[PDB]
């Protein structure tokens, strides 16, 4: 590998596109670099935000793993795009209505679970009622003061 | 474990099994298009059926090609590694 | 029948 | 110390006099003789450290450093034969007493009672540091590795000297066994905020801190194999001992001066970890990995509790082993394919599976599962700095999730899926780094069976 | 075709589903009338007995479409369970799934002082909400068969893909970690 | 084989068999087995092991620490005696922390003994645990990493001034 | 038509397939409890 | 849409040097090459002392002679105690409950 | 193997499989039975279930309004 | 599958919090927490096992 | 690159197997397959070329609207449960070659018959270069098509990696 | 189920608050009432080990179960007579619980009336 | 209802308006795209089937990809600054007045 074959700077003239384009292996009509900013593409393509799910699985890969071609250019973020990560592919359902229902799912049940405390279920009964003072000594009280009386009765 | 005669015999039992081929006419050579008189929907058909026979799917690039059952037993025959 | 099965070499 | 040094200087004349084809058994077999006679440093006592003379002495801190080091130089030897193997006889003999150079100013550095002479021996490790990455690396960039390696640390330890001087001259002494007794409280003053910055900040750049740690990722992919293990596993330890000593005359004043620091470090290390997840250079990826540890032995050090302490020695002990372990594993990928770029070579535990459960083993201590001496030492640290602050259990959380994130990805990644088709020189392991593996992983392991030799002077 | 491991799914499922007196029926009503009548979330004690009735439906689901009806594999039948390994393995377990909640529940000592007088309505709920969802269950399953086409409703997406949350979540999480280190 | 004591157990109350059941006890025949085929093996073998021992009886010694002065005694920045009384705080240190555990080790085997009666039958044994602790961290919390007896006497006078004030505003 | 015809033309219904071993179980425990009711009343 | 003639004649080349090749990894007789209820209970019993009867010495010798030799090993819930029963250690009896009411 | 596969049709069983099969599947309609029989009152209820209204006010304790 | 669901990791969750009984029984607000939690997963996942093809899906 | 022919025929073999993941029962979907192949076969012979695409992109959009969420995937293929299970045990051929010499040693006859296979490699291989070169215009190869061997004694250039692959249930 | 009814959808004064019941004096309306009697001692329940939420009115009848379930080891089916009697002091002691609520519910009823009583007088 | 693309979720290729509407400008750009693939395809195959050949094909692409990536800051650590300075005086002031809890807390 020559230095003229390694990513340059953003390419400022139609004549250094036409030479970015190349030494990519794109044609100049497909080649576009980043925007000029200071973020550090440099000439390197922008190429489509696509997940590597998306490409034909059946079409013979040099790499079938990743489905890449040796030789073709990768995107800056290939390694978030592989098949293990993020994925892009079309959803049978739009991607906002996906999140309005699940949130609407949440919020609601939520909300439910807020009702159900504020209106508890119980059973019409009174309180289980335990011997010894509601058991003083049993639950670790003091043994040398006097607890205050809890009396039972029979109904 | 799958044979070069086996894999020939369930592709012209499942074509013989379809009203619009005459079991008479039918060979391992016939084309589909030229000698059994088929459209390309039924070609598109026969290719489904062989993939529910043998319980795989061919890809629409390859299956478009097979215009014979020979072809189709070729084609079995390489993807399952049956050499005899 | 038997085929052979393609491994790496395990001698090592 | 004597009987350490000595015979470790004696190495040298064994590899000069070697003949030609020995150089590599010799070197071997006796520094690993020295590496045995290393564990009578363990005469260890409750109260008192191992104090042998006016010039050395040893504690439970600097005893694991101390066997760590000399465990190394027998792996480096190891590892480095095949990639120097057709360089000329004497520039492998010079390669090899650079190897034993460094391990004579580390064992000094580490068991020195005056803070000047651990300087000038903390200093005296770059020499032979710099001269393996500059002249034995393989790339162009190696020049400028070294550079950044060498001015990085002179930009932090030139004020160091200076308030080493002034400390002297202010308390009389340097001794490290007189500063405990003569230390006295640093009181708030513009004056003593520079001293606490020149007293600390060169060991930082060593550790390294987050936002001083650009060094090195650049240092690692330039190094030689022998040069990052080094690296990784003993010299950013430098920095670390420092400051567990340091630390001693800068009270109360690190109440309060830590806080930035210990911002840098906690965030820090969850930002190194969330860029492992994306690095395309295994020895970058690694080199990243160190920079989250070593923000957690920061933190430790700085919140100061008994607890933090024996974390961070541990911490300093398992990545020291794990670290290097990871650089040999990825050095047995690059000395087949000759790429250290993660996606080259994928699916190799098809073609090489024993070297497989080695990654799976190193892996499984980079990500600290119980009960290896990775995790208790973070778990340690992770149980004081709740009691610093409970809040710092949501970053210590996070941390844990992306580390077991990036290491199992490593490992997903160059191991599993399918194998590069291309890729036809996949040769067997060899018996020399099997043996290197497990020479790393086997003494890390058994460090669970006992580990409180490697909790340190708190324990 | 498949009788043994027929009887073991029937089995299986019925003990699921609390069918009385097999193992799954010795926790779970008593966690239904626990539950029934405990001083609860009211929301909470609803959603559970929806859920199972839900039980009887899914598991009603998978015996009408694997066991029952016309074979829909492929033509060359490789059916065979005739494995004394295969065999046993689901004989020990199959044993286990009639007796072991009886044999477990008779021989623990007793740590708690459990419900056992409530109305009716209480006591018999799962066992009702149960027979429902079974019920239910059936007329749906056979509607299949009739010859109209239905399209996707809305709750059908929404359960089929898991209420979306894996295609949001496992998309935008990732997408916002893996990002931000750029 | 150890110091009652330090590590007291309660007297133990056994209930004896009382079976109302024509049926074997299945235990009892595995434990009749267990002491012929395990036990007594095993204790053969641990016999002769011990007359080895007997034929070469020799000693080891706990280790006794004369009392130095503390570093109340010590004059300022006198090494020679603030070592001395550094490392004798600093065995005290080490004394004090398995103190701790004994109690701990104390309580921990009452609440497994005492089965669903422990909240009530261990409260000696909790009252001791609070009592240890709070000695203990009176004397040794929040010294930090870097410890000394200096900083541990600092702390103690610091602790000293603030009873002493609140006892004259009383 | 071969998945309609030969051993797979009938089929159970969900609650033949419910059923299916009741008939001796049925007739086991009638053993079972008359057993059990002439030993009691013994 | 078929195969063009040039795209069938490899095809039939590329098969005929695969089945060839498929059958070259058929095994001949000599490969590989290799270098020079009484059974059932047999071999149920070698386990049982191999596997239980050592090993359970082992961890008595071990539980008995130093575990249990030191305080708070092996700590026992202590055992239950019901009104009637008669305590082995002591010989002490258990008084019996209150007489019940009727019920 | 000792079962031969089938095209088209339905599989060759084994007199093992569908015997045991019979012999669990009546087991467990059995076991249901006894235990239904001995049982009951473990799905249908164990102990009456008092009505409210029917208690008396002189045993509830409450005493009569002009008071 | 069948020994992940049934005897080994997915329990241990649940296994986990009746150790702490102890604990549980006396906190009210742990309570709630674990009954809306426990609620809503089982009527969540048993409406996705609704609709479910894959066997081994409708069955995890 | 794809025909309008091929589009319609996608969409048709596509919507049949969404229709079967509807159905699920052979006879419903019998029917109902029926139903969709008269839908195509009404405008069969359209020859306003801009009609049927109009035709074909209301078709894709009825399908997007109608399919399945879960539709039925062959284990085997792309997104299916048995995709890719067995490439762990698929172990390059190149790897023969660092076998020790006493593993080599147990397959004597498999190792002999390998060797002959790398012979008619190596003498094949300058041919077929040679050919390619001959039959590749001066701009390079305008598609990915390879030839057949031409003469006799020739092999189809560039087959090493198609015939030697490993089989699809290596082990 | 009814009660909650009319608590959350009816007029909740008159319905009894579960967390705070009773709120009459126990002895209002109930000249000499008798106090209920334990039979267990508190050494008994702890040296059975009893869970401290079993050791309430019917302790006795569980301590006679567990001895009984001891004893017939392994006869794992007997003492199931034993086991009734403590079920079965249990069920009285849940009715004696409702009666708890009832009695609640009508004192309520019965000040209620009072007072419209007396706001017309 | 339209279909909506979203950065996770692409437009499908069936609904794209322009993949039905393919003029001889598109189908001219394919053709040279192909041609591109086809070049590289036999680059590739020449040294991939070369039997002589043991070792990596180096890729250029892959080479500038690992070379163009190998080549917010304050915010958060004053933000987090602030989230601990505030928790430690809070609870510093605690300790001073007696009024945290640390009965047992004798491990740090
Ligand atoms: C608190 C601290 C939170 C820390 C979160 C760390 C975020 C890490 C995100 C992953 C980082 C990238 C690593 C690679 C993982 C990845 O990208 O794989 C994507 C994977 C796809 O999996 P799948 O949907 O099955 O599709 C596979 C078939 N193509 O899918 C995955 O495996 C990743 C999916 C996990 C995404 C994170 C979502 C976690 C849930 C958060 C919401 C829950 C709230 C907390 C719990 C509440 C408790 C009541
Ligand atoms: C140039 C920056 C120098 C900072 C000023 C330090 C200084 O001059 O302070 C003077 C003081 C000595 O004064 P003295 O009379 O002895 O004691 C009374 C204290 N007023 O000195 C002192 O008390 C302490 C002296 C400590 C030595 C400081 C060393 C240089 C400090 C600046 C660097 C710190 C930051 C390190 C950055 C590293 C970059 C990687
Ligand atoms: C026993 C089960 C207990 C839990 C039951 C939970 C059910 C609660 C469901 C709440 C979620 C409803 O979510 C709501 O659905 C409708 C219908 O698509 C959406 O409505 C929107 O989408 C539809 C379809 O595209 C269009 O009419 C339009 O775009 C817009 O109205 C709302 O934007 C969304 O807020
Ligand atoms: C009087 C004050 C000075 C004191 C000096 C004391 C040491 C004097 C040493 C004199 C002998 C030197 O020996 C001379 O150098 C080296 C090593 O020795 C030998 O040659 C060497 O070649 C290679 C190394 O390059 C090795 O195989 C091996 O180290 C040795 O064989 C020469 O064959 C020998 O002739
Ligand atoms: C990554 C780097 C992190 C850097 C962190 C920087 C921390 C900054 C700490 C600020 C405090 C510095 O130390 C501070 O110095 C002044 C010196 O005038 C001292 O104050 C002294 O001077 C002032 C004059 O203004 C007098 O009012 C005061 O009476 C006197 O004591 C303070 O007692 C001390 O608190
Ligand atoms: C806790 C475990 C408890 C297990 C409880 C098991 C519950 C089983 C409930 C079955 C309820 C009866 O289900 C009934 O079956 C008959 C079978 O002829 C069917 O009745 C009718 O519907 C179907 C479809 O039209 C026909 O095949 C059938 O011939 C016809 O009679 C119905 O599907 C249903 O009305
Ligand atoms: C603890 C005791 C528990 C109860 C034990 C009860 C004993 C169980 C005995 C089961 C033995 C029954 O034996 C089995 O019965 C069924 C009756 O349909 C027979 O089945 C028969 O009818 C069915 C059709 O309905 C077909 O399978 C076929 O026509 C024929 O085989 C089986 O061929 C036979 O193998
Ligand atoms: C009588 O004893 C009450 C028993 C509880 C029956 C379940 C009722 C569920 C109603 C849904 C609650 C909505 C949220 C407040």
């Amino acid at each position: 590998i020559t230095k003229d074959m390694l990513p340059g700077p953003y390419p400022k003239t139609p004549e250094e596109r036409a030479a970015a384009a190349k030494k990519y292996n794109m044609r100049v009509e497909d080649y576009e670099p980043y925007p000029d900013d200071g973020t550090g593409y440099g000439d390197y393509p922008k190429l489509p935000d696509r997940s590597q799910q998306e490409r034909d699985p059946w079409y013979d890969w040099d790499h079938p793993d990743l489905r890449l071609n040796w030789g073709e250019p990768m995107h800056w973020d290939l390694d978030m795009y592989i098949r293990n990560r993020v994925d892009t592919s079309p959803t049978p359902v739009n991607w906002n209505l996906m999140c309005k229902h699940l949130f609407g799912f949440v919020a609601f049940m939520l909300f439910m679970f807020w009702v159900g405390e504020t209106y508890p279920a119980y059973q019409p009964v009174g309180p289980k009622q335990y011997p010894y003072n509601n058991l003083y000594l049993e639950r670790g009280g003091d043994p040398n003061k006097e607890p205050e009386p809890v009396v039972h009765y029979e109904i | 474990p799958l044979t070069l005669e086996g894999i020939k015999d369930r592709v012209l039992y499942v074509l013989k099994l379809y009203d619009k081929i005459d079991p008479e006419k039918l060979s391992v050579n016939s084309h589909f298009m030229k000698d059994l008189g088929l459209d390309s929907l039924d070609q598109v058909e026969i290719i489904m059926a062989m993939e529910d026979e043998f319980g795989f799917e061919i890809p629409d690039i390859d299956a478009e090609k097979l215009m014979c059952p020979q072809e189709i037993v070729d084609y079995i025959a390489d993807k399952k590694d049956v050499y005899e | 029948k038997r085929l052979f099965i393609i491994k790496p070499s395990g001698f090592y | 110390m004597l009987k350490y040094i000595i015979p470790t200087i004696m190495l040298m004349p064994l590899t000069w006099l070697s003949k030609n084809n020995m150089i590599w058994v010799n070197s071997t077999a006796h520094s690993l003789l020295i590496s045995f006679t290393s564990l009578l440093l363990m005469n260890q006592f409750g109260d008192n450290s191992l104090n042998f003379s006016l010039l050395f002495f040893s504690d439970s801190l600097s005893t694991p450093l101390l066997i760590l080091t000399m465990w190394l130089l027998p792996l480096m030897l190891m590892a480095s034969q095949h990639h120097l193997s057709k360089e000329n006889l004497t520039r492998k003999k010079l390669f090899i007493t650079m190897l034993i150079s460094l391990q004579l100013f580390l064992i000094m550095t580490f068991t020195a009672m005056e803070l000047i002479l651990f300087y000038i021996l903390f200093e005296a490790t770059l020499v032979p540091t710099l001269i393996i990455i500059t002249r034995w690396g393989n790339q162009t960039e190696r020049l400028n590795a070294g550079l950044y390696f060498l001015f990085y640390t002179l930009a932090g330890s030139l004020p160091l000297l200076v308030a080493l001087i002034y400390i002297q001259n202010t308390v009389g002494s340097l001794n490290f066994l007189m500063l405990q007794y003569w230390v006295q409280p640093v009181h708030n003053s513009w004056s003593n905020v520079f001293m606490w910055l020149a007293c600390m900040m060169a060991f930082m750049v060593k550790m390294p801190l987050y936002g001083l740690h650009l060094w090195l990722p650049k240092a690692h992919v330039e190094a030689p194999i022998a040069g990052s293990m080094v690296l990784a596993a003993v010299l950013l330890k430098l920095g670390g001992y420092g400051m567990l000593r340091i630390t001693l005359i800068l009270n109360p004043m690190t109440d309060f001066m830590a806080y930035p620091f210990i911002m840098l470090s906690l965030w820090g290390m969850i930002m190194t970890s969330s860029i492992c997840l994306r690095q395309t250079d295994l020895k970058s990826l690694i080199a990243y990995s160190s920079v989250s540890h070593m923000a957690l032995v920061i933190v430790a050090i700085l919140i100061q509790t008994p607890w933090s302490y024996m974390g961070a020695t541990a911490l300093m002990i398992a990545h020291g082993l794990t670290s290097s372990m990871l650089f040999c594993l990825a050095n047995s990928n690059y000395e087949r394919i000759h790429s250290r770029t993660m996606i080259l070579a994928r699916g190799l535990q098809t073609l090489l599976p024993l070297m497989a459960t080695w990654w799976l083993l190193a892996s499984l201590t980079n990500l600290a599962l119980p009960p290896t001496i990775n995790l208790i030492g973070e778990l340690f640290v992770v149980m004081s700095t709740f009691s610093w602050s409970n809040i710092t259990i949501i970053l210590m959380g996070v941390n844990m999730v992306i580390t077991a994130l990036y290491s199992l990805y490593m490992l997903i990644m160059t191991q599993r899926g399918k194998y590069t088709y291309h890729i036809n020189n996949i040769s067997p392991s060899f018996t020399r780094e099997n043996a290197l593996m497990s020479l790393h992983i086997l003494p890390l392991l058994l460090l669970t069976l006992n580990p409180k030799i490697i909790l340190g002077p708190l324990y | 075709a498949m009788p043994f491991t027929t009887t073991a799914l029937i089995v299986g499922s019925l003990a699921l589903t609390g069918m009385p007196f097999l193992t799954g029926f010795y926790s779970k009503d008593l966690i239904i009338e626990a539950a029934n009548t405990s001083y609860t979330n009211a929301w909470a004690l609803l959603m559970t007995l929806i859920a199972t009735s839900f039980t009887a439906i899914y598991s009603t689901r998978i015996i009408f479409f694997a066991l029952l009806g016309q074979p829909r594999f492929p033509t060359l039948v490789n059916i065979n369970e005739n494995n004394p390994l295969l065999i046993n393995s689901i004989k020990r377990l199959l044993i286990g799934s009639l007796f072991a909640g009886y044999i477990i529940s008779n021989n623990i000592p007793p740590t708690t002082i459990p419900q056992m007088t409530m109305p009716y309505y209480l006591k018999t709920t799962a066992l009702i909400v149960t027979i429902l969802g079974f019920i239910l269950a059936l007329e749906i399953s056979n509607m299949t068969k009739n010859l109209k086409y239905h399209y996707p409703s809305n709750a059908f997406k929404f359960s089929t893909l898991l209420g979306y949350f894996p295609t949001i979540m496992h998309r935008l999480a990732p997408y916002m970690n893996l990002s931000m280190s750029q | 084989s150890w110091d009652k004591d330090v590590y007291p157990e309660p007297p133990r109350r056994t209930p004896a068999p009382s079976p109302q059941t024509s049926l074997p006890n299945p235990i009892t025949y595995l434990t009749k087995a267990f002491d012929l085929l395990v036990d007594r093996p095993v204790t053969l073998v641990r016999e002769f092991i011990e007359r080895q021992h007997a034929k070469n009886k020799y000693y080891y010694y706990h280790r006794e620490f004369r009392r130095v002065p503390d570093i109340t005694e010590c004059q300022e920045k006198d090494v020679l005696c603030m070592f001395e009384a550094e490392m004798q705080w600093r065995r005290d240190y080490k004394v004090d922390q398995e103190i701790v555990n004994i109690i701990q080790e104390r309580l921990k085997a009452c609440q497994q003994r005492e089965g669903e009666s422990h909240r009530q039958n261990c409260a000696k044994e909790l009252e001791q645990f609070t009592q240890v602790v709070k000695a203990y961290q009176d004397r040794y919390h929040d010294l930090g990493a870097h410890y000394s007896a200096r900083k541990c006497l600092a702390k103690q006078k610091q602790r000293m001034l603030a009873e002493r004030k609140a006892a004259k505003e009383a | 038509a071969w998945r309609y015809m030969g051993g797979f033309a009938n089929n159970v219904s969900f609650v033949g397939a419910l059923l299916k071993g009741f008939k001796w179980g049925f007739a086991a425990f009638v053993v079972a409890i008359g057993a059990e009711y002439y030993l009691e009343s013994q | 849409s078929g195969y063009t003639p040039e795209e069938k004649l490899r095809l039939q080349q590329l098969r005929e040097l695969r089945r060839r090749w498929l059958k070259d990894q058929e095994l001949s007789p000599r490969e590989p090459v290799l270098p020079p209820v009484i059974y059932k209970t047999y071999r149920h019993s070698i386990f049982a002392f191999t596997h239980v009867l050592i090993p359970v010495w082992i961890i008595h010798y071990y539980l008995k002679y130093h575990v249990t030799t030191k305080p708070y090993t092996i700590v026992e819930k202590k055992p239950r105690i019901f009104p009637g029963d008669t305590i082995l250690e002591t010989g002490e009896v258990i008084p019996p409950m209150k007489e019940f009411p009727d019920q | 193997a000792h079962i031969e596969p089938r095209y088209r049709q339905f599989p060759q069983l084994t007199r093992s499989q569908v015997i045991q099969a019979e012999f669990f599947s009546a087991t467990m309609w059995f076991w249901i039975l006894w235990r239904f029989w001995h049982d009951s009152d473990a799905v249908l209820g164990h102990f009456p279930y008092p009505d409210p209204s029917q208690w008396t006010d002189e045993e509830l304790g409450i005493p009569p309004d002009d008071e | 599958s069948a020994l992940l669901h049934s005897s080994t990791m997915v329990v241990a969750g649940i296994f986990l919090l009746i150790r702490f009984y102890p604990l549980t029984e006396n906190n009210k607000y742990i309570q709630s927490i674990t009954l809306c939690l426990g609620a809503i997963t089982t009527l969540f996942t048993a409406m996705c096992a609704l609709t479910q093809n894959d066997i081994k899906k409708i069955i995890a | 690159y794809l025909t309008h022919q091929q589009k319609v025929l996608r969409l048709y073999k596509r919507a049949l197997r969404h229709l079967e993941s509807w159905c699920i029962h052979r006879d419903k979907y019998r029917y109902f397959a029926c139903l969709l192949r008269a839908r195509f076969d009404e405008h069969k012979n359209e020859k306003d070329m801009v009609k049927a695409t109009q035709l074909l992109r209301e078709a894709e959009e009825e399908f997007w609207h109608g399919q399945h969420p879960q539709p039925y995937i062959f284990p085997e293929s792309p997104g299916g449960t048995s995709y890719e299970r067995y490439e762990c045990y698929k172990v390059p051929e190149w790897c023969l070659d660092d076998w020790h010499p006493s593993e080599k040693a147990m397959y004597p006859d498999y190792f002999a018959k390998r060797e002959q296979w790398k012979k008619l490699r190596r003498e094949s291989w300058e041919r077929e270069v040679k050919q390619l070169q001959e039959e590749t215009p001066v701009g390079g190869p305008r598609t990915e098509a390879l030839p057949p061997a031409r003469k006799q004694g020739d092999l189809p250039p560039l087959w090493w990696h198609i015939v030697t692959r490993p089989r699809e249930r290596p082990m | 189920g009814a009660h909650l009814a009319r608590r959350y959808l009816g007029d909740a004064s008159v319905e009894p608050d579960p967390l705070r019941m009773p709120t009459f004096p126990p002895d209002y309306g109930f000249p000499e009432r008798k106090e209920r009697e334990m039979v267990a001692t508190q050494q008994e329940m702890n040296d059975a080990q009893l869970v401290l939420q079993q050791r309430d009115y019917c302790a006795h009848y569980l301590i006679r179960f567990l001895k009984c379930k001891r004893d017939s080891f392994p006869n794992f089916l007997a003492c199931k007579h034993e086991r009734h009697d403590w079920d079965y002091c249990e069920h009285l002691d849940y009715v004696k619980r409702m009666k708890e609520f009832e009695r609640e519910r009508r004192l309520l009823q019965r000040k209620k009336r009072r007072e419209q009583r007396e706001a017309d007088m | 209802p339209k279909y909506e693309a979203s950065r996770l979720s692409s437009l499908p290729t069936t609904l794209d308006p322009a993949e039905y509407d393919i003029s001889s400008e598109t189908r001219k750009a394919q053709a040279e795209r192909l041609a591109i693939r086809s070049r590289l395809k036999r680059e590739y195959q020449l040294q991939y089937y070369d039997p002589s050949r043991r070792g990596v094909i180096e890729d250029p692409a892959l080479v500038r990809w690992t070379y163009a990536r190998s080549a917010f800051g304050i915010g958060p650590l004053v933000f987090w600054y602030y989230v601990f300075k505030t928790d430690r005086d809070r609870k510093e002031k605690l300790i001073q007045e007696g009024k945290l809890d640390r009965t047992f807390n004798i491990s740090y």
